[PDB]
């Protein structure tokens, strides 16, 4: 017999911000936000009597 | 046969054979091979970054 059993994750997160004000007698906000994730799970087995 | 023929003696041994017990034991023979293998692996992985 053999039984095997490999398990993974991976967990990824990207993050962006950004903030830009100016003032010129002519007043401005700018803002960003950005957020990126990726995420992956893998199990497997195998099992042999 | 009285007169001397190879094959049909050679028959006798065939059936009876060449010997015959004058002593011996009788008795039991137990004879036993056992033979376990076993292997086992673990991995353990985690990274933060």
């Amino acid at each position: 017999f053999y039984n095997s059993t490999w398990s993974y994750v991976k967990h990824t997160s990207t993050e962006h911000t950004s903030s830009s004000r100016k003032r010129s007698f002519f007043r401005s906000s700018s803002s960003s936000s950005r957020s990126y994730t990726s995420h992956t799970n893998e199990i497997h087995k195998g099992k042999s009597y | 046969p009285l007169e001397y023929n190879s094959a049909l003696y050679s028959r006798i041994f065939d059936d009876f054979g060449t010997h015959y017990f004058t002593s011996g034991s009788l008795g039991g023979v137990y004879d036993l091979l056992y033979q376990f293998s076993s292997e086992e692996l673990k991995n353990s992985g985690l990274t933060e970054e």
